[PDB]
């Protein structure tokens, strides 16, 4: 299973006219292209080593797309500021994301796409990709002006056709990295809080993809509790890190175990200290 | 490659 | 006549339009339209590019700010209807305008590269 | 208008091994709107030339960034993360701990 | 309000041939008849450049190309064999953003007419 996700953000700026518009493209959990109409290069650039072999033909077309999307948004922001009867003084945020998921079989599994205005769900593309559904009792306007216009189509077509075919085009281009599974370098540490309690912090380092699990159990078996779990953070080298700790009455440390579930693992590991 | 066409809300 | 319209040019309401895909600046497009012996698009009503209303691109039109009359003016000297683009108020007078068959206008830098539309009258 | 609050994590790319050259990260996330200020700190010093990831956002529309600089830890050098955001009554500083 | 003499009133002319930008959504069959009611044929795709034009005017549209069973040859309106490429129970051809695709003959889509 793989995915081609794109994330588009347009923030408006009352002062300096043109709203800022940023696009990032992720294959799986690897970013490869970005566009930033506020940088040294107002065009689409590569963010992955395996894209620096593409030609003008591609970098141009994609800039055509990015720049054109950004104008549509400059409008939209206005268009919306209208609907929501908003202060022309304030600054607001329009977000758009879409992506295609391939089944294990390598072929299209499902597609998604939706808009958001000011951190709130605005418009969503129906599962069946055949129509748009408003969310705010004010996106109803954009609904029937997209169902009518029947944009549902060219969109349903992107996800199933272009997006899928391209995802494959990318997975091939970046074969060596995108596809290689990198299991976590697990290991437990001890951290006394007082004479009575100690923290057992189970680590998971340098892994990819970013989905994982980390679970504590002990003597007895499943669960325990009095646990802390942190958001899976990026290392920066493309891999990730997560840790799960638990507090333990001293001496009992060896009752507890940590169960790491990852896709890079033959089967779940277990740690002790 | 990003969707060709977007949407005029 | 009324059925000339070069080739790769499209005729409508007895006028000869030319939606480009090529992208150039304003002063550039202005001159290109001149060579082809036509004008940078000048809108009557938003129903002029009706046949293209499904478009999402933005094309340079022939609007600019007149230092002289302290007003936005078409290239032909005539003034801009208060209606066409309702926000003309907030266009920066240092920028040129780019139009979209829907009815939407954007004021961008006279330098920025954009698509253009040429028009030939026939009356 | 939604306003969410940054979630801060200060850590290193590889395990912190005194003397050897590493990397200092600050990973803010799940915040909204997008305007956030982040600074890395060497003993109270703003580390200059700190770069940062491309602005993406997650399933719920919240944002996330990765600020980072090449650096070399010591038993005398203290590091931290000063984060300011429109939803913080004032800048929030989280100090670096090589155990977290 | 003067308009061209060779082509119908609100129609547009491009390359020796006249066009009618539909804006109404109809099924392949409905479109077929409509275009005929308007004394013309359904939209045919002459050149791969007349297609870069068409893709600037309207995003998507039915065209005069179909299949009988989910496997016989793709056929133009002239009973002839189609000489371009094109992407289940789909049997009518559409034009979607400068590409030729297979769609559901029962789907409602935009249609354009075209003359010689």
């Amino acid at each position: 299973s793989h995915s081609l996700k794109y994330f588009h953000t347009s923030v408006s700026r009352p002062g300096r006219g043109e709203p800022r518009f940023i696009s990032v493209g992720y294959v799986d959990d690897t970013q490869f292209v970005r566009f930033d109409n506020d940088a040294a290069s107002p065009r689409m650039v590569p963010r992955a080593p395996w894209m620096e072999q593409e030609g003008s033909e591609y970098w141009d077309r994609e800039t055509r797309s990015a720049r054109d999307t950004a104008q549509i948004f400059r409008v939209n922001l206005r268009t919306l500021r209208g609907y929501y009867n908003q202060s022309e003084a304030g600054s607001h945020t329009l977000q758009w994301m879409h992506g295609c998921e391939l089944g294990p079989d390598r072929r299209f599994l499902r597609g998604y796409e939706q808009f958001a205005y000011d951190g709130k769900d605005y418009l969503t593309l129906n599962e069946d990709l055949r129509s748009w559904t408003a969310v705010d009792t004010a996106a109803q306007i954009s609904e029937q002006k997209s169902n009518d216009a029947s944009e549902a189509e060219h969109q349903r077509a992107y996800l199933e056709d272009t997006c899928v075919e391209w995802l494959h085009k990318y997975l091939e281009k970046g074969k060596e990295t995108l596809l290689h599974l990198e299991p976590p370098k697990t290991h437990v540490t001890h951290h006394p809080i007082s004479d009575h309690e100690a923290t057992l912090r189970c680590w998971a380092l340098g892994f990819y993809p970013a989905e994982i699990t980390l679970t504590w159990q002990q003597d007895g078996e499943g669960h325990t509790q009095d646990t802390e779990l942190v958001e899976t953070r990026p290392a920066g080298d493309g891999t990730f890190q997560k840790w799960a700790a638990v507090v333990v009455p001293s001496g009992e440390e060896q009752r507890y175990t940590c169960h790491v579930q990852h896709e890079g693992l033959p089967e779940p590991v277990t740690l002790r200290w | 490659v990003m969707a060709p066409r977007t949407l005029f809300l | 006549d009324c059925c000339s319209c070069q080739e790769k040019w499209v005729g409508y309401r007895c006028n000869c339009y030319f939606i480009s895909s090529e992208q150039k600046t304003w002063n550039e497009s202005r001159h290109l339209c001149a060579s082809q012996k036509s004008s940078l698009l000048q809108l009557q009503n938003t129903d002029e590019l009706d046949f293209m209303s499904s478009s999402q691109q933005f094309y340079w039109i022939g609007l600019s700010y007149s230092e002289e009359h302290t007003a936005w003016l078409w290239e032909n000297g005539s003034a801009l209807s208060q209606y066409l683009f309702p926000s003309f108020e907030t266009f920066n007078t240092k920028n040129c305008i780019a139009y979209n068959p829907n009815g939407n206008a954007l004021d961008e830098s006279c330098e920025d590269k954009n698509r253009y539309i040429c028009k030939q009258q026939l009356i | 208008m939604i306003q969410r609050t940054p979630k801060i994590q200060v850590y290193s790319r590889h395990p912190a091994e005194n003397g050897k050259s590493n990397f200092l990260n600050c990973y803010v996330s799940g915040f909204h709107p997008s305007d956030i200020e982040v600074d890395l700190l060497k003993n109270g010093e703003r580390i200059e030339k700190v770069e940062h990831s491309d602005l993406s956002f997650s399933k719920d529309w919240s944002f996330y960034l990765l600020y980072y600089t090449e650096f070399t830890p010591t038993e005398k050098d203290e590091y931290a993360c000063r984060v300011n955001h429109v939803t913080l009554s004032q800048p929030k500083i989280v100090k670096w701990d090589r155990d977290m | 309000a003067r308009h061209c003499g060779h082509c119908p009133e609100e129609w547009i002319t491009y390359s020796n041939s006249c066009y009618y930008i539909g804006k109404e959504r109809r099924t392949w069959e409905e479109s077929l008849l409509a275009c005929t009611s308007k004394n013309s044929s359904l939209l045919s795709i002459d050149n791969e450049e007349e297609m870069k034009f068409l893709s600037i005017i309207s995003p998507s549209s039915w065209i005069g190309v179909f299949r009988n069973s989910s496997h016989h040859p793709w056929v133009t309106m002239n009973g002839l064999a189609f000489k371009h490429e094109i992407k289940a129970e789909l049997n009518c051809a559409v034009l979607q953003v400068n590409r030729l695709k297979s769609a559901q003959c029962g789907s409602s889509i935009i249609y354009h007419c075209k003359h010689k």
